[PDB]
C-alpha cells in the first residue's frame, strides 16, 4: 500500500512539474513582449532626470 | 444396558465443552479480523495525508 502510494505521488509530482516548466517560460515571455513594445518611453524617462 | 451407552452421558457434557471453545475460537477470530482490518484503516489515512502533502508541497515549488 504504501509502495503504490510513493509511486502514486511520484507519477503526478513529475507531471506537475513538467507542465509547470511550460508555463515558467511563456509568463516569462508574456512580460518581456509587453516591455519592449513600452519601450521607447522608459528610456525617455530615465533621460531627462540625468543631464541636471 | 449403559455399558457403552455410559460413555455417551460424558461425550456430550464434554462435546457441549468443545463447543464453547469453538464459541470462543470464533470470538477470538472476530476481534483478529477487527483488529488487521483497523491496521490498515490507519496505513490507508496516513498515506493519503503524504499524497495529499507530496502535492501540495510540489506545486508550491512549481
Amino acid at each position: 500500500l504504501e509502495a503504490q502510494y510513493r509511486e502514486r505521488e511520484r507519477a503526478e509530482t513529475e507531471a506537475l512539474l513538467a507542465r509547470y516548466r511550460e508555463r515558467a517560460e511563456a509568463e516569462a515571455k508574456a512580460v518581456r513582449e509587453k516591455a519592449m513594445a513600452r519601450l521607447d518611453e522608459a528610456v525617455a524617462l530615465v533621460l531627462k532626470e540625468v543631464l541636471p | 444396558k449403559l455399558e457403552a451407552i455410559l460413555s455417551q452421558e460424558v461425550e456430550a457434557e464434554i462435546q457441549a465443552l468443545l463447543q464453547e471453545a469453538e464459541a470462543k475460537a470464533e470470538a477470538v477470530k472476530r476481534e483478529a479480523e477487527e483488529k488487521a482490518k483497523a491496521l490498515l484503516q490507519a496505513r490507508e489515512r496516513a498515506l493519503e495525508a503524504q499524497y495529499r502533502a507530496a502535492l501540495r508541497r510540489a506545486e508550491s515549488a512549481g
